[PDB]
């Protein structure tokens, strides 16, 4: 009742307690399944997040839909989005830094003064050419793909490319993921006992939970071209679908250059 | 009134945030890559 | 419109807001009454409550049994009850109790009308870092209750979870613990992704950021040190609970892992943490002391800017929580250095708000006495910083109680007389009814004649070489033990006190005419709304002639 | 025998020197101690000041300045004058605590869960220190009449039960002992607050510090890093002794 600004007001909303119950019980039930009991009460929780999640973001299209999304709204959105990637480089960075630690200075049996041998005494590395290089190509070529497809709707609102952009991208998306559970397959040296396997098993270890949750909001954003839902001015989900994308392949190049290239 | 409202206020600080957000990040870049080659 | 819809469904940031400082009051008596608890063992050497003998009975039982001593021939002295309530006390201050009572409470309220915003920027995850701060809460609640070291329940380890003693410990009351840090940590980003959106796009019209109030900028800053440091922190206690529960070696040197690294990494979020805590303290005296000394700040940009200041030098001098364990010297002389530049901001800021008080016409009510308070407490504190920032003083002072001292007058009193100062100041711009003068003076000055004398002889007892996390000590130190623990004794009843003052101002209290109720120059945008402002604030955006 | 190391029953002051290093960090505290003790009383007078001579009542009108620009650098360069005074000062004794000079003894020191280990790598000598109400001698940690006696067996009172230990670490009056540190169950740390040396015991870790010891008597210093239940039940005893008696004693243990 009589207002003059553009900024979204919300109606009150379930879903924010709904999660952080289940989120509870996810990370409880967890800890129980760590040492021995039933992983069912965890895996509840996990249903339970990933349903309120779903219901969250549904109404983020619902409201966008409602024409809720003003100028302002869309803008701080992106923001949000970027504060939020930027928290996600913040914690990147503390596995770099447990990498880069170790392999300048790894331990060694007179350690403060005297360092040891890196890469630590008989771990053979991954051939950085072989196949890593391949999923260096899978993700670029991927980051193309999904960039075409942003290009297209903005500059072109050329619905057939969008759609066609995207199915490649999370298809290659996909595709990493596979290749690299292959990599973990055939690792030359165990997770556990050694800070190789360690920093290593961790590092690319969340940049996959990335990339699969990467490919997973992709294909959101492609579902939703199915049903034709990006304008060339209002497609902030499609926006930063790219952004988080593009975030991951940055993550991936260091590895990269760092675990594989450097670090062989 | 809606989509009416004025954003210029707006749309300049986030080309702030944005010019600033890329400058802070290349100086720590920077900061580290002394650091790495001053005491690595 | 009913109890449910408005507390656990609410987008309303003034409620939100409102549950924040409530919920950080209830986890504060908690954990203040783990420090009473605490201080009646360390009252006199001996264990008299603390006994293995009152293991043997069940959980409640031996709970009471437990409130009541002891001859030091009928008990055993459990050294892991007692780290489990220093790490309770701790874990529970630092993650669930200063930061959400003042980012959460008060900034959550009070920043958007600063600002002249209608709500935040993404009031619907408003909601879900509270909840998700609950979470947490219950997940910590449930490491004191829970297997854990040495047999018993609840972990031990201190309130920075250093390895290999926290890997090691049994149980899984830790693991527990770290996934309550983790929601903390979850809670606190979002709410900072909230409050950086919120004030860099939500401003009122023809309000640049510098003619933002103090306060939100004070919020501002903090948003951005929790955005940064937190994501850290979780990389480090994700280290912890894969060494603990998946074998991998990242502070095990068996498998060739630095314990070392950890505190690195911890301290990196560690140290950034202990200014998200006093920043907003910062806003709230700022504001507090410009009102009732009827004249504006003194200096307003620097002030910033020092915070600013602060802010940027808080994440790059973190390894002088390190100086014994083990430091390069050229690393342990820089972060000597670093660690002094960052006092010099810190420092100004203290003057400026004396220089407010320079010229003007003071008030004394209760929220002027409040930051009056945090102003000394803060330069006794902030001086013995100082002296620990000397790497060659800290060797003897470093985990004896000579910093307990110094970090409870900077930190923990000083964010607590923050926090009292701004209840005092809105209560009635949030409730509706004004609280008895005369009890908030008494409140104050209870506990600032307590909280003296429960830390400054702490700081005789570091001198005099008692370390950190002991439940027993030689008798050649009981004098000042004796001394603090009578002091932390009054201040429990001053904060038993303050309970009911607001008691009684919620229900029996002196409903409130006007909009402002104070003076002229509390000249921010909240005294312009009604005592109790609208469920929905700035419909109409101010315009400029507003501030 | 002068117990020296050791807390005095409400003390103030610190534990007394008994090394260069400990005479320094007593030298540089006091330096600061004058500087925070003005800083805090000029603090609180301008601050009480104010609030008397600006009172509502004392004064009826505010001020309407916010800014200073003279007076406002004067706040800043005299801090930083005073941090860099006692930054002068405070480096050289920093470096001095943390170069390692030529040791007269090598003692390697071992933190174990609840209990400490000291190596002579020179002269093969090797033994644990656990204190004297320690469950290795049979106590609880803590006060009873078995416990006591044992107190009196060693030459100490019951005054010293949490810091006499069953076994001490020996050593001659002006030499300059290395203690190399390393921890192997969790992290402990080395303390004698007498010397002056505090060095965490980190698994996996050759920490070293250097003490010079130049009187004669016992000293004590407490484990300083949270180790698990028992951390407080796990003190140290330096007894050092002259040159000649040290001798008598390297044959004696082996
Ligand atoms: C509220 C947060 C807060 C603040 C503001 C501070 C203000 C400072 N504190 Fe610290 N402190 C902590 C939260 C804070 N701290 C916590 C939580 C711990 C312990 C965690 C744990 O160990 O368990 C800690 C422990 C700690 C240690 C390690 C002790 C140890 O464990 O060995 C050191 C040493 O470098 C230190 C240095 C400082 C310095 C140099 C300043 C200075 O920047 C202060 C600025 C000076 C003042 C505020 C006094 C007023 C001065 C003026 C008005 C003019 C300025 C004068 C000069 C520059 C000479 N702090
Ligand atoms: C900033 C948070 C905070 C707060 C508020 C405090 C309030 C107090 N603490 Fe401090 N304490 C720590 C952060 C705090 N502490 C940390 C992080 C550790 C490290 C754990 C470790 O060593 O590993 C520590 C360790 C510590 C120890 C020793 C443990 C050991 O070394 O073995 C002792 C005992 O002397 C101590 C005494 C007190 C007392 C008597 C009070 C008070 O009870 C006294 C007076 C103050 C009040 C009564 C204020 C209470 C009010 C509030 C908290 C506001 C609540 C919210 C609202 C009203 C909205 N604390
Ligand atoms: C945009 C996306 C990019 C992808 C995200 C990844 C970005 C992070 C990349 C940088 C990560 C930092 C790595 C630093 C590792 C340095 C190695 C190290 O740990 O130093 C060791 C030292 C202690 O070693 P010590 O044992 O004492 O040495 C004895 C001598 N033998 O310990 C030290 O002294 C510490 C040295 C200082 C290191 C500080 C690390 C701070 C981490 C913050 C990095 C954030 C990057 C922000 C960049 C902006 C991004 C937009
Ligand atoms: C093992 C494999 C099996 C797979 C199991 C799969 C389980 C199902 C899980 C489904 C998860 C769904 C994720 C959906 C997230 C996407 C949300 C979204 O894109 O919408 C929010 C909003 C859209 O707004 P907009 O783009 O502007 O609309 C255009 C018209 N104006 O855009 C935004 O504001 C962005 C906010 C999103 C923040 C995301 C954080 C990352
Ligand atoms: C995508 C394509 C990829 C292409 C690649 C091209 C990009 C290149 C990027 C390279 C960056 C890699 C980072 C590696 C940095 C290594 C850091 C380092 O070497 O410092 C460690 C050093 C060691 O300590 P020390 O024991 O004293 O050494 C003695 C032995 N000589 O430690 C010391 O010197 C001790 C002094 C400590 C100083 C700490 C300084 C603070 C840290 C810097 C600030 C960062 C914090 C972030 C700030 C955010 C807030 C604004
Ligand atoms: C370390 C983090 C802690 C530091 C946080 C404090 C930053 C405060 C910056 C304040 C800048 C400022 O005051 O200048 C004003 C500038 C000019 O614009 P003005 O017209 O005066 O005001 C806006 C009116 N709409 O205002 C602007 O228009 C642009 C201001 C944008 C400020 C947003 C803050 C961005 C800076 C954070 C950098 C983050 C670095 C992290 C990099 C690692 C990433 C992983
Ligand atoms: C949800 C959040 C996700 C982020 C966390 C990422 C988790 C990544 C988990 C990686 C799983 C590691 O699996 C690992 O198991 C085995 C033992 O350690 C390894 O080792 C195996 O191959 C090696 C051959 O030389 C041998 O050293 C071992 O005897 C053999 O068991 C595998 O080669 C490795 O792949
Ligand atoms: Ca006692
Ligand atoms: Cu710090
Ligand atoms: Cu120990
Ligand atoms: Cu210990
Ligand atoms: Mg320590």
């Amino acid at each position: 009742h009589a207002k003059n600004h553009d900024y979204h007001i919300l109606p009150p909303s379930i879903w924010p307690f709904m999660a952080s119950v289940g989120a509870f019980v996810m990370l409880f039930g967890a800890v129980l399944w760590m040492h021995g009991s039933g992983p069912w009460m965890g895996l509840i929780g996990l249903v339970v997040v990933l349903y309120t999640m779903f219901g969250w973001w549904s109404d983020v299209v619902t409201e966008s839909l409602e024409g809720d999304h003003t100028p302002v709204v869309r803008l701080g959105l992106r923001w949000g989005f970027i504060l939020f990637i930027m928290s996600e480089v913040m914690f990147f960075s503390a596995w770099f830094w447990s990498f880069f630690k170790h392999a300048l200075y790894p331990m060694g049996p007179e350690s403060p003064i005297i360092d040891g041998i890196f890469p630590p005494e008989g771990i053979i590395t991954f051939d950085p050419w072989h196949l890593p290089l391949i999923n260096t190509l899978i993700l670029l070529c991927s980051g193309c793909a999904a960039t075409w497809a942003h290009h297209a709707l903005v500059h072109e609102n050329n619905r057939r490319d969008v759609a066609w952009g995207l199915a490649l991208a999370i298809a290659l998306g996909a595709l990493f993921t596979v290749f690299q559970a292959y990599e973990y397959s055939h690792a030359a040296f165990g997770f556990a006992g050694n800070i190789y396997g360690a920093n290593f098993f961790m590092a690319t270890g969340f940049h996959g939970f990335h990339v699969i949750v990467g490919t997973i909001f992709l294909l959101v954003c492609l579902i939703r071209v199915q049903r034709g839902h990006f304008t060339p001015e209002k497609h902030v989900g499609f926006e930063a679908a790219i952004w988080y994308w593009h975030f991951v392949d940055v993550v991936w190049l260091f590895l990269f250059a760092s675990i594989y290239i450097w670090g062989q | 009134v809606a989509g009416s409202m004025d954003i210029t206020q707006q749309e300049k600080t986030f080309a702030g945030f944005v010019r600033m957000v890329t400058w802070a990040a290349v100086v720590i870049v920077a900061a580290l890559i002394f650091l790495a080659l001053a005491n690595a | 419109r009913g109890f449910f819809t408005r507390w656990f469904m609410s987008t309303n940031h003034k409620d939100i807001g409102v549950l924040y400082l409530f919920t950080g009051g209830l986890v504060g008596l908690i954990s203040v009454a783990f420090t009473v608890y605490m201080r009646m063992e360390l009252m006199a050497p001996g264990v008299q409550f603390m006994c293995a003998e009152h293991l043997e009975s069940g959980l409640v039982k031996g709970f009471f049994q437990s409130l009541w001593p002891s001859a030091v021939e009928n008990c055993t002295p459990n050294g892991h009850l007692w780290n489990v309530m220093i790490t309770g006390h701790g874990i529970l201050m630092m993650f669930f109790v200063v930061i959400p009572a003042l980012f959460g409470g008060f900034g959550n309220y009070f920043m958007p009308l600063h600002i002249g915003a209608p709500d935040m920027a993404f009031p619907r995850m408003n909601n879900l870092s509270y909840w998700l701060y609950v979470a947490g809460t219950s997940l910590a609640v449930a490491s004191l209750f829970a297997p854990g070291g040495n047999g018993q329940l609840g972990s031990g380890i201190g309130w920075v979870l250093y390895p290999p003693l926290s890997t090691s410990e049994s149980g899984y009351s830790t693991d527990l613990a770290i996934f309550a840090v983790h929601l903390s940590g979850a809670s606190s980003i979002l709410g900072a992704i909230n409050m950086i959106t919120t004030f860099l796009n939500m401003r009122a019209p023809g309000m640049t950021m510098h003619k933002v109030p103090l306060f939100a900028w004070s919020i501002f800053v903090t948003a951005w040190l929790i955005l940064l440091a937190l994501p850290v922190l979780a990389g480090a206690i994700t280290m912890l609970l894969t060494d603990r529960n998946f074998g991998t070696t990242f502070f095990q040197p068996s498998g060739g892992g630095d314990p070392v690294l950890y505190q690195h990494i911890l301290w990196f979020f560690g140290h950034p943490e202990v200014y998200i805590i006093v920043l907003p303290a910062f806003g709230i005296v700022s504001h507090v002391i410009a009102t009732f000394a009827k004249k504006p700040i003194f200096g307003y940009l620097p002030m910033v800017y020092a915070m600013v200041a602060i802010g940027v030098l808080g994440f790059v001098v973190w390894a002088h929580h390190m100086y014994t364990a083990g430091l390069s010297l050229t690393q342990q002389s820089y972060f000597m250095m670093a660690t002094m530049v960052i006092a010099v901001p810190t420092g100004i800021k203290i003057f400026s708000w004396i220089a407010t008080m320079w010229g003007g016409s003071i008030e004394l009510k209760t929220p002027m006495l409040w930051a009056l308070g945090f102003l000394f407490l803060f330069t006794v504190g902030g001086v013995t910083g100082i002296v620990l920032s000397q790497a060659s003083v800290d060797r003897y002072y470093h985990d004896t109680y000579y910093v307990v001292a110094h970090f409870h007058y900077v930190m923990s009193l000083g964010a607590v007389f923050g926090i009292f100062a701004g209840i005092y100041f809105w209560i009635g711009k949030m409730s509706g009814r004004q609280y008895p003068e005369w009890a908030g003076k008494l409140h104050f000055w209870m506990m600032f004649v307590g909280a003296n004398l429960t830390f400054f002889p702490q700081h005789f007892l570091g001198r005099q070489g008692m370390p950190r996390r002991y439940i027993d000590y030689p008798e050649a130190f009981a004098t000042w033990n004796f001394v603090s623990s009578l002091g932390a004794f009054l201040s429990f009843a001053s904060f038993l006190f303050f309970l009911g003052v607001i008691f009684y101002t919620l229900t029996r209290g002196a409903r409130v005419t006007a909009n402002n109720y104070w003076n002229e120059h509390a000249d921010t945008l909240e005294w312009t709304l009604t005592s109790p402002p609208p469920e929905h604030t700035f419909e109409q955006l101010p315009k400029r002639e507003d501030w | 025998l002068e117990i020296i190391g050791r807390p005095q029953p409400g003390g103030t002051g610190f534990q007394p020197s008994a090394s260069p290093v400990a005479t320094q960090i007593h030298w540089l505290d006091g330096f600061i101690l004058v500087i925070i003790a003005a800083i805090t009383i000029f603090v609180t007078l301008l601050i009480l000041y104010a609030v008397w001579r600006f009172h509502e009542k004392r004064n009826k009108v505010p001020a309407r300045f916010t800014h200073n620009s003279p007076l406002e650098i004067a706040w800043t360069i005299v801090p930083i004058v005073i941090l860099v005074a006692i930054g002068a000062f405070s480096l050289p004794v920093l470096f001095n605590q943390q170069e390692i000079p030529e040791a007269d003894v090598t003692v390697k020191v071992t933190g174990y869960q609840w209990y400490w280990g000291y190596e002579y790598p020179d002269e093969e000598i090797s033994f644990e220190s656990y204190m004297i109400g320690s469950p290795a001698t049979g106590g609880d940690n803590r006060m009873s009449p078995e416990v006591e006696q044992q107190l009196i067996e060693a030459g100490y009172s019951r005054d010293e039960f949490l810091l006499a230990t069953d076994t001490a670490m020996v050593v001659p009056v002006n030499k300059t002992v290395v203690v190399q540190v390393t921890g192997a169950d969790v992290i402990h740390s080395w303390t004698v607050p007498a010397f002056g040396v505090k060095q965490d015991a980190v698994p996996g870790r050759l920490a070293q510090l250097w003490f010079r010891a130049e009187r004669e008597g016992i000293f004590f210093g407490q484990c300083s890093e949270l180790c698990g239940i028992s951390h407080a039940y796990m003190p140290i005893t330096v007894k050092v002794v002259s040159e000649e008696a040290y001798a008598a004693w390297l044959e004696q243990h082996h």
